[PDB]
């Protein structure tokens, strides 16, 4: 009956939709960023993040962000969805800094899987950011 | 002590402890409610895990806290 | 041994440690640096992320190193 998860992540980014609460970020974070989440909602619920707080930003938003980045291992199941990853990370960014070049050098940290059409995307599309 | 327990959805759970309860402790009356083994738990409190052995006391955990529950996995 | 952290925020810092230095001895050098603690500190190097207790000689982390440190969420 996997459905009714859509109704509620649904409403809820509807519900606190203009208010920038606590209780948003607060179980919204570790839904993406705790320690491993079913694809089901850990996409979701943090594209609604964005959707939010599209404007402003921060970087517990990030450091959070990015620990899930890690513990998403292809251990679920094959489908596509670095659509959604790389649309939020990357919406998630707009200034400049070579902010996005740090992020890159992250995913480089660790090991390197299916990920890296990802280093590429980004890493190509990007303000200079050379010498 | 009267606390409260968050699950990673919603659903909440009240369990009366005290201040010299092990954490290890309410684990297991969490197990006993649910059915969660203590080996997969997580309790997470103002961004912090709760290391085990310790007790409520340590964290200042007063009365009518709510406990961050989570389902910590291995990695790689 | 001198070795440099980079945090995913935006910082560099430099630490004197040795070859014979536990990851967990890293991370207080680090809370004494700034503030953030142990339990929230993610060391990550040209391999992955750094356990609690081994060395930096078994990562092979020789000196002018960068790790990537990543701070596991706020923690009051």
């Amino acid at each position: 009956d996997t459905k009714i998860s859509s109704a509620a992540i649904l409403g809820l980014g509807i519900a606190f939709a203009g208010s920038k609460n606590d209780e948003v970020l607060g179980l919204l974070l570790p839904i993406a960023a705790s320690t491993d989440l079913p694809i089901e909602t850990a996409a979701m619920a943090s594209l609604a993040l964005a959707h939010v707080f599209v404007g402003t930003c921060n970087g517990d938003i990030t450091t959070s962000i990015m620990d899930n980045f890690l513990e998403r291992t292809a251990i679920e199941l094959k489908t596509d969805w670095v659509r959604f990853l790389a649309l939020a990370l990357g919406i998630l960014y707009m200034g400049q800094g070579e902010q996005v070049d740090d992020v890159l050098e992250t995913i480089s940290a660790i090991e390197h899987p299916m990920t890296s059409a990802i280093e590429v995307l980004v890493g190509s599309c990007a303000y200079t950011g050379t010498g | 002590m009267q606390i409260f327990v968050k699950t990673l959805t919603g659903k909440t759970i009240t369990l009366e402890v005290e201040p010299s309860d092990t954490i290890e402790n309410v684990k297991a009356k969490i197990q006993d409610k649910e059915g969660i083994p203590p080996d997969q738990q997580r309790l997470i409190f103002a961004g912090k895990q709760l290391e085990d052995g310790r007790t409520l006391s340590d964290y200042n955990i007063q009365k009518e806290s709510t406990l961050h529950l989570v389902l910590r996995l291995r990695g790689g």
